[PDB]
RNA sequence: CAAGGAGGUAAAAAUGACAU
RNA sequence: CCGGGCACUCUAACGGGACUGCCCGCGAAAGCGGGAGGAAGGAGGGGACGACGUCUGGUCAGCAUGGCCCUUACGGCCUGGGCGACACACGUGCUACAAUGCCCACUACAAAGCGAUGCCACCCGGCAACGGGGAGCUAAUCGCAAAAAGGUGGGCCCAGUUCGGAUUGGGGUCUGCAACCCGACCCCAUGAAGCCGGAAUCGCUAGUAAUCGCGGAUCAGCCAUGCCGCGGUGAAUACG
């Protein structure tokens, strides 16, 4: 079922089925269900219309999610475009943000290795 | 009633010193339990054998500090008289309190 | 080489300490800093008296401390002086009870200390070192001694060359616990340097 | 800088952080033991020695 | 250089069976030194079996390895920077470590999805002559049996 | 990350605020990123030290919680043989 | 999940308690 | 023309001046060396007597060795008018 | 009600075994010598020495545990069942020794010692 | 029992380092 | 837990205990093989212990020390920066690629050590880190700690997936004068690479390898996945 931007999880409880969604997922998804008082371990398989309709009503809803969050995100980032900080120029030279070892390792922000020669 | 607790470094000044007071004790009228061996509490430290810098292979020194308990039945002045200031350690530390 | 101090290597059966006192933490690091300020102030004005040992012995105020001395020469006669102020100008940072006592070393050429130092002293007065070795353990030898080995080493008789004089009598096996194995050291300080002394001296066990 | 740097590892004021051990014996900063306020050289120099109360070798 | 010809490792004997070879078969099933996962899986099995079979375990397990034990192996040798290969007998020890061995990895090469499953079938499979591990037995003694040539080599 | 302190030099505040009144020139130094971006005296220069120099930083809201020498690089690198 | 800082046996590897792993009862 | 070192040491007698880097007694010795090894356009001009010139082999190939005192050597690697890694090492 | 004796240890675990003559075979410490030790395959293996012998529940369990984890204490009752056994029944020393059911197994844990990584292991080189 | 006199002989594997 | 008792367990102090002494066989002897003997054996299993010497090994940055040099400075104080930089290369590792596995809940079983200028029970706020209280403990008394792998129950169902946790946004806490450069945790959201590794290369022979957690030193805090220790479960194989 579209819940928010997205439909894909069916057969495969509503619980896990709710992770499938950038903005949910783990803590927020049992913390919706509850709230909205629906059965974690349900088929997901489209069921009672009306639960899916209060699910659906209460996600979307309450807090950012999608692609309207990631917009937010990569805005909060974009935040240190301007003249920023030293957190912003880690955003631009592609380094990790967090003042880390760079000397090595750092490849999930730099990319794999180049290999320079010398 | 008094109790008496002997720490030491030295095993064997221990073991020696905390049972002359078991027999200053006995020969002046009283019952006494004998020496109570108190747990070992030791206090090791690993040093690396070189000035230099040799991490692999160094030398680890450790510290025994020994407990011993005896405990004696009335506290009348006659044993007392013989353990009031009668003080033989070379630097045994004794604890006397009454509870 | 790489040998283990066949002092530290007795320790507990054979040979006991030298600074015998019990303490808890928050004591323990003050009392031993005091303890070598001792040793480190009794070494200077007593040289001369070339001590074998210094042991210590504490109570709580109590602080005993027993000079070991081949010769206490240096101590003549109650208030003939050497000792009255000597012995009381410990309590300058300590104020607590400076029993201090005066030993007599018998034999010099069986304490390995004593011995050691008397060679040091034979490299100042720019002796033939390995000659000094060779009658320095006969000396030890000639003192009823199951057992000598003294060893100088580096830049022996000046000299650009960092060498080492070995000399050794009778038996000396570093290796048994029961031993009874006296090892001293003695810096030689020189116009071209410094080098060490040491000296085993070893008698029965069992 | 060696002197007076073991004049500041006594003098300690002005923050409580600033402050550090160092070995009484020689003047080293680090493998400095709060126990004996001694660096781990300097305590294997004296435990062979014997002026280390109770302090013996280690074998088990 | 061996001085000691290395005595034979002896074991405990399990449950219920008494078995001195079983007990090895659950070794190695072990893994990180778990006995109790291993039995349990062991046991899992050996009910698994009264299922697809009337049979009892301690001979569709005893005849099982009995399939799956190598007569003869290829034996790498001598002259030649190490060059022949001499086929050799198989000791009753080493017939003994192949056969388990051979069924637990054949047994966890299998495509189900509970390692009891596994055991079970590859052991069935095994003491009919069909499993994947008397494939490994056939095969490792077809590479014996075309090196009878410079067999006579020995030793 | 405080929470009942969050504090700025009182060094870098005095000369801040006895220097905010009614107006002021931007010639303002410091020595310490350690305080805060400090709101009011924003339309303001700071001067900030990266261990060399002071680097003329400038206030425009959007910065809070980055206190100075974020805005004060201390490295170089520019480039690594490319 | 030993790395994870959402597992009781991550607490575990980490040291530290959580959510995920409450100081007992 | 000396273009990079390893040596900092060499590095800040060369650039600065600083002397505290190098013996005390080697210091005029090191810079005439220094200075003909900057001055240097080809390899042939540092073949002094004194130099006791050579190629260095094995794994220290690419590499030259001109003598200062004793057993100490000042290594570098020589290239189109430049000299590359000035290293002051053992012998 | 009675006494019989009791010392067993194995690997750290003490276990101290009495046994009450009675035809009720029974257990000890926290629940049943099942229940406290269920899922475990080798725990009835501590009963072992009574198959030996000819004690098929004639006697009242009464073993109390400690230190180790299950399989020590397991290994420890045995030792301790053995012992009460061989005690007031000095002629079933036949069968203890042929079988092997009396000895306090030296075998435990080495020392980590330094250098290595633990234990033995060695923490692995490369020479380049 | 204890050996002398006879004959087929390894491979494919090169080099050397910086003051005496 | 009390009365009382201390024979069991434990605690720690000295002892006893095998020396192939006893049997068969081999041998000239030393010794070897085998067997009841017992907890144990033919150095029981581990430590501490490292000959004469070798490497112009290491180490003047622990310390001592010859010689050279520096002295309004090559010394001294301070704030800030830097040792944490990153196109890359190597070593030692940690965490994984999953179902003999992961998550949640319940429920057991250790040793060795550390703490009253601290360890902090039990309550109270808090999803939690943690904060307020506040008892006991100069500590085989009180506390750190519930050991964890295990067991029981339940859920995922083999798909980059409830595997995996990197990276990044946001919100917080604690130490600290202060954590931007550079601190550790906590919570929400992101969820990357990895589906088991080319040429090569390492460790271990019995409590061992493998796997699991625990303690300590340094330490305000901590970049510790390191080092030094502790115990839990516990293989495989050795023809040669
Ligand atoms: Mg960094
Ligand atoms: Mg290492
Ligand atoms: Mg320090
Ligand atoms: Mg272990
Ligand atoms: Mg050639
Ligand atoms: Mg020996
Ligand atoms: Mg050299
Ligand atoms: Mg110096
Ligand atoms: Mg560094
Ligand atoms: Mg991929
Ligand atoms: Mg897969
Ligand atoms: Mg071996
Ligand atoms: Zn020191």
């Amino acid at each position: 079922a579209r819940i928010a931007g997205v439909e894909i999880p069916r057969n495969k409880r509503v619980d896990v089925a709710l992770t499938y969604i950038y903005g949910i997922g783990k803590a927020r998804a049992k913390e919706a269900l509850e709230k909205t008082g629906i059965n974690p371990a349900t088929r997901v398989k489209d069921l009672t219309e009306a639960e899916v309709v209060r699910l659906r009503e209460y996600v979307e809803n309450t807090w950012k999610l999608e692609g309207e969050l990631r917009a937010e995100v990569a805005a909060n980032i974009k935040r240190l475009m301007d003249i920023g900080c030293y957190r912003g120029l880690r955003h631009r030279r592609g380094l990790p943000v967090r003042g880390q070892r760079t000397r090595t390792n750092a490849r999930t922000r730099k990319g794999p290795r180049k290999t320079v020669a010398g | 009633k008094i109790r008496i607790k002997l720490r030491g470094f030295d095993h064997k000044t221990l073991d020696a010193s905390a049972q002359k007071i078991v027999e200053a004790a006995r020969r002046s009228g009283a019952q006494v339990s004998g020496p109570i061996p108190l747990p070992t509490r030791v206090r090791r430290f690993t040093v690396i054998r070189g000035p230099f810098k040799h991490k692999d292979s160094r030398e680890h020194f450790e510290l025994r500090t020994h407990n011993r308990l005896v405990d004696i039945i009335n506290p009348n002045r006659k044993t007392i008289e013989q353990l009031m200031t009668l003080d033989l350690p070379t630097g045994v530390e004794i604890e006397i309190k009454t509870v | 080489g790489n040998k283990i101090h066949p002092i530290g290597f007795r320790l507990g059966i054979t040979r006991d300490w030298e600074s015998r006192w019990y303490a808890g933490k928050k004591q323990y690091r003050h009392l031993l800093l005091e303890d070598q300020r001792i040793r480190g102030l009794l070494e200077k004005e007593l040289y001369s008296a070339g001590l074998a040992r210094v042991d210590i012995e504490r109570a709580a105020d109590n602080v005993a401390v027993t000079v070991h001395v081949a010769k206490p020469g240096v101590v003549i006669g109650r208030g003939g002086e050497r000792i009255r102020v000597l012995r009381e100008e410990l309590a300058k940072l300590t104020g607590k009870n400076v029993a201090l006592n005066v030993q007599e070393v018998q034999n010099p050429n069986l304490s390995a200390p004593l011995v050691a130092q008397r060679v040091a002293e034979q490299i100042e007065r720019r002796f033939a070192v390995r000659r000094a070795i060779k009658q320095a353990v006969q000396r030890v030898m000639e003192s009823g001694a199951k057992g000598a080995k003294v060893i100088v080493s580096g830049r022996i008789g000046g000299a650009e060359q960092a060498r080492t004089e070995w000399a050794a009598q009778g038996r000396v096996p570093l290796h048994t616990l029961r031993a009874n194995i006296d090892y001293g050291f003695a810096l030689a300080r020189t116009t071209y340097g410094v080098l060490g002394v040491k000296a085993y001296i070893f008698l029965g066990e069992v | 800088a060696r002197k007076a740097l073991i004049e500041k590892a006594k003098r300690t004021p002005k923050f409580k952080v600033r402050a550090y051990t160092r070995c009484v014996r020689c003047g080293r900063a680090r493998s400095v033991y709060r126990f004996f306020g001694l660096c781990r050289i300097c305590l294997r120099e004296l435990a062979h020695k014997g002026q280390l109360p109770g302090v013996r070798k280690a074998s088990w | 250089a061996r001085r000691r010809r290395a005595e034979v490792r002896q074991l405990q004997p399990d449950l219920v069976y008494g078995d001195v070879l079983v007990t090895a078969f659950i070794n190695k099933i072990m893994r990180d030194g778990k006995k109790n996962l291993a039995a349990r899986i062991f046991y899992d099995a050996c009910k698994i079996i009264q299922e697809k079979t009337g049979q009892e375990p301690l001979k569709v397990f005893k005849q099982a390895v009995e399939n799956v034990k190598p007569r003869m192996e290829v034996r790498s040798r001598r002259v030649g920077g190490a060059n022949y290969q001499v086929p050799m007998e198989v000791s009753p020890r080493r017939q003994q470590s192949l056969a388990l061995r051979w069924l637990v990895q054949a047994a966890n090469q299998r495509p189900e999805r509970r390692a009891a499953v596994r055991i079970a079938h590859e052991l069935m499979d095994a003491a009919e002559g069909k499993g994947g591990a008397v494939k490994k037995k056939e095969d490792v003694e077809r590479m014996a049996e075309a090196n009878r040539a410079y067999a006579h080599y020995r030793w | 990350s405080l929470k009942k302190g969050v504090f700025v030099d009182d060094h870098l505040l005095e000369k801040v605020l006895e220097l905010n009144a009614k107006g002021e020139k931007r010639l303002i130094k410091t020595w310490s990123r350690r305080s805060t971006i400090v709101p009011e005296m924003v339309g303001h220069t700071i001067a900030v030290y990266n261990g060399k120099q002071h680097v003329p930083v400038y206030i425009t809201e959007n910065m809070v919680g980055h206190k100075l020498g974020e805005f004060a690089p201390t490295r170089t690198y520019r480039g690594h043989g490319k | 999940g030993k790395g994870d800082r959402r597992t009781r046996r991550g607490k575990i590897w980490r040291g530290t308690y959580g959510k995920y792993r409450p100081r007992k009862k | 023309g000396i273009k990079s070192f390893k040596h900092k040491g060499l590095k800040l007698l060369f650039e600065k001046g600083v002397t505290s880097g190098v013996p005390a007694q080697d210091v005029d010795r090191i810079n005439d060396r220094l200075q003909a090894i900057d001055t240097a356009t080809e390899i042939g001009e540092l073949n002094r007597q004194i130099y006791k010139l050579h190629p260095l082999k094995g794994d220290r190939e690419g590499y030259w060795s001109i003598t200062v005192r004793a057993n100490w050597r000042i290594t570098f690697q020589f290239i189109n008018g430049d000299a590359y890694i000035l290293n002051y090492e053992d012998y | 009600m009675e006494q019989y004796y009791g010392t067993g240890r194995r690997k750290e675990a003490v276990a101290r075994v009495f046994l009450r003559p009675g035809n009720g075979k029974v257990t000890v410490n926290g629940q049943d010598f099942n229940e406290y030790f269920q899922g475990l395959v080798r725990a009835v293996a501590a009963l072992e020495p009574l198959r030996a012998v000819d004690a098929l529940g004639h006697f009242d369990a009464y073993i109390t545990v400690r230190g180790g984890g299950k399989s020590g204490q397991i290994d420890a009752i045995k030792l301790g069942i053995a012992r009460a056994l061989v005690q007031y029944n000095p002629d079933y020393r036949a069968k203890l020794k042929p079988l092997g059911f009396l000895t306090r197994d030296a075998r435990v844990v080495e020392r980590k010692k330094y250098g290595k990584h633990k234990a033995r292991r060695a923490p692995q080189y490369s020479k380049r």
